[PDB]
């Protein structure tokens, strides 16, 4: 919410950059990390794939 | 976004976040019903840990 | 001086306080856990330590 | 499964060792987990366990002294007493205890013992390795 507040504030490409690197740092990484650090005994593996 | 309406440029980026955020939280909500079966089917687990 | 002769419940004292349960449910607990990898239970194994 | 000495059972090495690498801790097994046993019950003092009064043998009460045969005599039967307390695995065939001989004037001020066991072919009821114990007994 903030970063996307201070976009619309003034909208060039660093803003812009700002609001993709917190999609790509926060969300889709973790995800990737979280289904690397787990076996294949649990149901969860399956799950979140 | 950066050509348009303020509003085409703010409809785009919340439509991408939504289908993001669904998809994590329901991850994370449903994380917590697998703690206890992770430990009670083995019983190989390192010894330093158990 | 309160107490001229003692006994095992004489001061009193909550029953989960006794080493020997402690110790029992312990190790019952490892062999449950651990019980196909670490099988050596005597004294001189430093995990009973 | 079932392998080969398994009855013997399997455990913590002395000292414990931690690998980073591999996230384990070591583990021996079989004849080393023999050997090593013997490396504590004579180096630990009969009150160093917390709850286990009678753990250990007293080897240090006989230090600053010539060998004498009642010296060696008394070695022999503390040595005897904690294996046959605390080692059901062996049998102990002899104790050889020596003074002397390096220089000939260190030589004298050190003692060497001399341990020798073979293992046994069968289980033993004080043998406290799982599953087995739970059936064999006490």
């Amino acid at each position: 919410s903030q970063k996307l507040a201070a976009f619309l504030a003034e909208r060039t490409v660093t803003s812009l950059s700002e609001v993709l690197s917190i999609w790509k740092t926060e969300i889709l990484t973790k995800i990737q990390q979280w289904y690397l650090g787990i076996e294949a005994y649990t149901p969860l593996k399956s799950v979140i794939k | 976004p950066l050509m348009g309406t303020v509003k085409d440029a703010r409809t785009e980026l919340d439509t991408v976040f939504q289908v993001l955020l669904q998809t994590y939280r329901q991850i994370i909500q449903q994380a917590p019903n697998y703690l206890k079966a992770s430990l009670s089917d083995r019983q190989d687990h390192q010894p330093f840990l158990s | 001086p309160e107490y001229l002769s003692i006994s095992k419940q004489k001061p009193d004292f909550p029953p989960y306080l006794n080493f020997q349960t402690l110790r029992d449910i312990g190790i019952t607990h490892l062999q449950a856990l651990s019980g196909k990898i670490w099988t050596d239970y005597n004294l001189h194994d430093p995990g009973v330590t | 499964d079932d392998e080969s000495n398994a009855y013997l059972g399997t455990g913590w090495g002395f000292p414990p060792t931690f690998e980073k690498k591999a996230r384990s801790v070591r583990l021996v097994s079989a004849e080393d987990d023999i050997r090593e046993s013997l490396q504590i019950l004579l180096s630990t003092n009969l009150g160093e366990r917390v709850m286990q009064p009678n753990y250990g043998c007293n080897l240090q009460d006989l230090l600053f002294e010539s060998l004498s045969p009642t010296v060696a005599s008394n070695i022999k039967e503390l040595v005897r007493t904690a294996i046959l307390y605390y080692e059901p695995r062996i049998r102990l065939n002899k104790l050889d205890i020596q003074q002397g001989i390096v220089n000939e004037a260190d030589a004298q001020g050190l003692i060497q013992i001399i341990v020798d066991c073979t293992i046994i072919s069968t289980n033993s009821r004080f043998n406290f390795v799982y599953p087995f114990y739970l059936q064999e007994g006490s």
